[PDB]
């Protein structure tokens, strides 16, 4: 639900407004389905609608030295 | 028979801004030309599918912004990082590389951000935050600071930043002793160029104006829009509530079709002005795609593409609604005169340089590279024969030196 | 009817002043300036360096040099037929014209 | 286990056309619509911007 | 309606133009300024000015 | 302990030579210089 206010009726408020259905996960991905303000959503394993923060990639310190 | 070589150089920076995104603004139609007023709903829905097609253009103009923001910083493979020791040669990059201590915005990315300013209406997020435009710029800068061009063509392939900029300097046919014999001088001029942009992102607002045009007319489009709510069009009030109060059906849904086709048409003219800038916008942010792999991704050939000045390299900043490239230009310094000749005749043959051209000193005469003076002994080791004197116009007697014959005469 | 004509900022004499800087920086100083200053070079070696960029050796402007001046002289002299006989190839302004 | 090589050259000048500025024509939207009525003025200002 | 088709028509045209100056402006920085190596951006055969 | 010249683009171990190197001046105003060998293609052949 865009910009509601999240108790104006598995449930929670993304920056986009409340995302129902899905649970929050204190991980990252790929950006599956997109939300919006760094949010997407995926279908994860027990499946389930997740949702998180999306990962631009792989962190990689290029092994640099002069 | 006259040339002139510079002697010297300037390392140059300079800013170029480019718009990649609109405001993702999207306006329910039904709201907007009715809104809690079942009497107008009623009326409205025998106009067919224009509030559909409003709906459903808008949406393709938001979802396209993320689109434009997506192809211009997401070109990157992986979320690069530099080693903790800044040893890049000398070269600085204090002022660009993400502050830790912070969004972790670089210094540069901060005065950007600080230099850019209700009913049917709604306004959606865009799908990366400014924080992960930071890590994208992040991973661009940092890739291309220890990697070269390598990380946009493949792996990232690391090298010391003293010889990435030497592959530089000889892509613009400067050889790459001119770099070495003066790295110290190099990195001098590079840090206080990026100083000036330090100081006038700080000082001065003009620069930062072709992000702000993005916005004052987003915010002109919108303000005109609800102005246009409150227009008579004909009708006894512009109040909706006013018609259904004063007025009963038989006289208030005449009075409504005239706010109806007022309301209506503010819409239409609004989302076709979003279309058309939307449709603006997208060219620079195809150009904002575009210099990222040519200029910070490779290096460009292309003249006043990336800048003034034969381009070395590039770094993208992050702006609001927008991208900054700080490209990074040899600007060719202090010219001589020269006299200079095509060729030479040395016993009647026509020797050419190999790459370089011939200039005398008044009397006695060298070979150099075009873009610098460097003087060096007209050698067989620097020059081609074809011909002999009859076929070349202006061709000067002087003597070519052999470098077998002092070995040879041991 | 309420229809008003603005005129362009630069008048088209002010125009013939740009295309005459762009033809001199061309002419007298190849490429150069276009990166900064106008270092000079004389024409015959610009064509030679113009010549080497696209992999023919320099050599090979400078034994020609008599026949790529009368080829190029033809060249300009059939841009002005071309230009004079037909106004067909100004067909894409005309278009926006009309 | 052949290759053709050019034994000459020809410059060539071909000559090519792109637009670049408009008329910059502005019309008055009142002037337009109403020419000189301050009747018809009034009624225009009812569609507001 | 008369007047609002034609701005219409003309923000699009405008656009069209912007996207030709632009190519111009382009061609003008790589061709004239410069020797473009972009196979037929700048005539047929190979660019030389 | 010993040194190679290869193109960038493609590992392809040379012996540092004389066809293969230029030279500009003297050492000390290179920042970060080595001390290797050139091999010269025909300065053996004095004896000969
Ligand atoms: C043009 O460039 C040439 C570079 O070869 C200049 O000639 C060279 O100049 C140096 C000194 O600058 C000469 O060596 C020194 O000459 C002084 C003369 O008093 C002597 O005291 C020293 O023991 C030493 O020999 C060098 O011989 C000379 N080379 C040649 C081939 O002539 C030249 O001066 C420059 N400018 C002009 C106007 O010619
Ligand atoms: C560069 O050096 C060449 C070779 O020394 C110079 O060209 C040659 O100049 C000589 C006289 O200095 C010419 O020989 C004379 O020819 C006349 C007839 O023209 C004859 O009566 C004399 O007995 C004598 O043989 C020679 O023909 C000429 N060769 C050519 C190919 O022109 C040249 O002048 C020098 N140029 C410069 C810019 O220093
Ligand atoms: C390379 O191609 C060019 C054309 O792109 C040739 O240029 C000109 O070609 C004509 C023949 O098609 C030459 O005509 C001959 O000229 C002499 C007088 O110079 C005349 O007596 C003959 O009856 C005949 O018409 C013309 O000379 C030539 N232009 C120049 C300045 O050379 C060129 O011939 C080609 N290269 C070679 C090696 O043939
Ligand atoms: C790189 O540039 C920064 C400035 O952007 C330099 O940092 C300054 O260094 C002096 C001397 O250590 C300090 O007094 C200043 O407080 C520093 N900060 C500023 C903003 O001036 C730094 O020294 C440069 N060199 C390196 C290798 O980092
Ligand atoms: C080339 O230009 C540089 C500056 O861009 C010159 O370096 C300066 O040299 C003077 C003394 O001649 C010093 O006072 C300055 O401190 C130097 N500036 C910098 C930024 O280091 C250099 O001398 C010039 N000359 C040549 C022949 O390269
Ligand atoms: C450069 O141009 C000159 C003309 O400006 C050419 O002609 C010679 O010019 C010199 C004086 O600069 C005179 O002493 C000669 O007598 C002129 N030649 C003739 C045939 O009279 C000159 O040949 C040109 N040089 C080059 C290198 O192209
Ligand atoms: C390369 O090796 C030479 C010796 O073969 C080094 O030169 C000597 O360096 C010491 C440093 O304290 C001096 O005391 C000597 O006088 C130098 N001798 C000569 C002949 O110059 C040189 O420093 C080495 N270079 C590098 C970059 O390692
Ligand atoms: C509603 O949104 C505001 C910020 O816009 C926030 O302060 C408030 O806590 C939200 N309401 C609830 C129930 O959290
Ligand atoms: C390379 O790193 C080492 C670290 O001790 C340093 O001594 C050396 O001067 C550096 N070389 C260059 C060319 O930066």
């Amino acid at each position: 639900y865009q910009d509601v206010n999240c108790t104006e009726v598995n449930v929670f408020q993304t920056r986009a407004g409340c995302l129902i259905g899905a649970e929050h996960v204190n991980n990252s991905y790929e950006c599956d389905i997109p939300i919006g303000a760094g949010i997407c959503a995926s279908y994860q394993t027990s499946q389930s609608i997740i949702a998180y923060t999306m990962s631009l990639g792989a962190e990689n310190s290029v092994a640099y030295s002069n | 028979n006259s040339i002139a070589i510079p002697t010297n150089f300037t390392i140059s920076v300079t800013t170029e801004i480019l718009p990649v995104s609109m405001t993702k603004t999207s306006v329910d139609c039904t709201m907007y030309i009715c809104g809690d007023s079942t009497e107008c709903s009623n009326l409205l829905l025998q106009y067919g599918s224009f509030c559909t097609q409003l709906n459903r253009a808008l949406t393709g103009i938001a979802v396209e912004q993320d689109k434009n923001t997506q192809e211009v910083f997401a070109q990157v493979k992986q979320i690069y990082k530099t080693p903790p020791i800044k040893d890049f040669g000398g070269f600085n990059f204090s002022q660009i590389l993400p502050d830790p201590s912070k969004s972790k915005r670089s210094f540069i990315e901060d005065l950007l951000f600080n230099k850019v300013t209700f009913n049917g209406l709604t306004v959606l997020p865009p799908l990366l935050t400014d924080e992960m435009i930071a890590q994208y710029t992040s991973a661009l800068l940092a890739g291309t600071i220890t990697s070269g061009w390598t990380f946009g063509a493949g792996a990232a392939l690391q090298i010391p930043f003293a010889m990435q900029m030497a592959y530089r300097f000889n892509g613009i046919g400067v050889t790459q002793n001119v770099l070495y014999e003066n790295q110290k001088l190099i990195a001098n001029q590079f840090n206080s160029a990026i100083g000036k942009i330090q100081d006038s992102l700080s000082s001065t607002a003009s620069a930062l104006g072709k992000l702000q045009d993005v916005v004052n007319q987003n915010a002109q489009a919108l303000n005109t829009l609800v102005k246009q709510l409150s227009s008579n069009f004909g009708a006894i009030s512009s109040v909706l509530n006013d018609i259904l109060s004063r007025l009963d059906p038989p006289e208030a849904e005449v009075q409504i079709d005239r706010l109806i086709t007022g309301r209506l048409q503010s819409l239409q003219t609004y989302v076709t002005q979003q279309l058309i800038r939307a449709a603006e916008i997208r060219a620079s942010a195809n150009l904002a795609a575009t210099k990222m792999s040519e200029c910070v991704l490779g290096q460009s050939k292309r003249v006043d593409f990336c800048g003034k000045g034969y381009h070395l390299m590039s770094f993208p900043q992050s702006a609001p609604h927008g991208v900054v490239f700080l490209h990074v230009t040899y600007v060719p310094a202090q010219e001589k005169n020269f006299t200079t000749a095509p060729a030479i005749c040395h016993d009647g043959k026509a020797h050419f340089p190999r790459e370089g051209v011939f200039v005398s000193n008044g009397t006695h005469w060298f070979v150099t590279q075009r873009n610098f003076y460097e003087p060096q002994i007209i050698t067989t080791d620097n020059t081609f024969v074809s011909g002999n004197c009859d076929v070349v116009i202006g061709i000067v007697n002087n003597t070519v030196y052999d470098p077998l014959q002092p070995e040879l005469d041991s």
